[PDB]
């Protein structure tokens, strides 16, 4: 209830509860497809799509991903997501992707996508050189499994709708 | 020791790619991208690729070019840096229409003075129209207001598409 994202660029740390319902998705909006790949290889790190769900073992939009440490000295990121749009137009839709390690913003992804064409299915990926991590954060980030969270806010006309969190781990 | 604060300028460069149908703009996007380009279906909506160096941000905008998108073309126009225009060289029948098209975006007012690449695409075929041919069939002579480039290219194979990409940066800031 009344979330704008001026009031989410400013947190310091991982939200303790969802700021929405998976009712506030009135636009029927939903992602299909993830990815992330090494840049500098190529490699596919991991992808899940279209009829697959999970491969597992409040709300069920919580993904978690483990990564051998070797990942914390990648020198650039891609991360690609699909969503489709509904029969009810959306106009300024917008993502803002915050990751942390207690109370560490490490990285800010915030874009805008704008107008979505509806009944429409789009993709964007965020190539990003992976920020700069003293050796601390390095030893830090390792040492202390899923202590890295992310925040995932997604708005419709400055209107949070969708929440997602995701914790990381590299052991 | 060397940590340097060479960047925080926070800049943004926005590229829009724009064509008929089957032009080949979701394969150029992805190649550029260094992507998986096995399986490509005709966009309905939107691809991004949000590239970013410590707040430094390359965003280009592939949009789908059927029938029942183009109208939509419109609402992606705002704050465009460049243009890149894909035309299928091979397909003769609809150059007419591309040429149209093109004619549009370049008396929109929301896409004033962007440079313009014209990717004459698919030059990998033998059915492939040159560059030049498909330059007069544009009249792109006479487009005055705006700095543009054709270029051979194919998104295939990769052939050309740097040095389109050497005249977008050169002519980036324009
Ligand atoms: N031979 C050849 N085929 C090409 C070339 N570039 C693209 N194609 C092919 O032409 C077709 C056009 O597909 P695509 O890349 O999606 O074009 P598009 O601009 O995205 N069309 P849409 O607006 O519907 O998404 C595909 O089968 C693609 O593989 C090229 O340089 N040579
Ligand atoms: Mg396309």
């Amino acid at each position: 209830d009344t979330i704008r994202p001026e009031h989410v660029l400013r947190l310091s740390r991982v939200t303790e509860n969802y700021l929405c319902k998976p009712e506030d998705n009135i636009y029927s909006i939903d992602f299909t497809r993830f990815k992330i790949r090494d840049l500098e290889t190529g490699t596919v790190l991991f992808e899940i799509a279209k009829p697959c769900v999970s491969d597992q073992e409040s709300a069920g939009r919580f993904v978690r991903y483990q990564f051998t440490p070797a990942f914390l000295r990648l020198r650039t990121v891609g991360a690609t997501v699909e969503f489709t749009v509904g029969d009810k137009p959306v106009s300024n839709f917008r993502m803002i992707e915050r990751h942390y390690f207690r109370e560490h913003l490490l990285k800010n992804f915030d874009f805008d996508f704008g107008f979505c064409i509806p009944s429409s299915r789009n993709t964007c990926e965020h190539i990003y050189e992976f920020p700069q991590l003293s050796e601390d954060v390095i030893r830090l980030m390792i040492e202390n499994p899923y202590e890295t969270r992310s925040d995932s806010f997604y708005f419709v006309d400055n209107k949070l709708i969708m929440h997602n969190k995701a914790d990381y781990a590299y052991n | 020791i060397l940590r340097k604060l060479k960047s925080a300028p926070d800049q943004e460069v926005r590229i829009l790619l724009l064509g008929l149908d089957n032009a080949g703009k979701t394969t150029l996007l992805k190649q550029l991208a260094s992507e998986d380009i096995s399986h490509i279906t005709p966009t309905q909506g939107f691809n991004i690729k949000s590239v970013q160096s410590q707040g430094f941000k390359l965003n280009v905008w592939d949009i789908g070019g059927q029938r029942k998108i183009r109208p939509y073309w419109r609402s992606y126009f705002e704050n465009t840096d460049i243009l890149i225009y894909v035309i299928d060289s091979a397909d003769r029948k609809r150059f007419e229409e591309t040429g149209q098209e093109l004619t549009e975006l370049l008396e929109e007012e929301k896409l004033s003075c962007v440079p313009v690449l014209i990717f004459a695409n698919k030059q990998d075929l033998l059915t492939a129209a040159p560059a030049s041919e498909i330059a007069e069939g544009l009249n792109l002579h006479t487009i005055r207001d705006r700095v543009w480039q054709i270029q051979s290219c194919s998104a295939l194979t990769g052939e050309g598409v740097q040095d389109g990409m050497n005249w977008v940066c050169k002519n980036v800031n324009a």
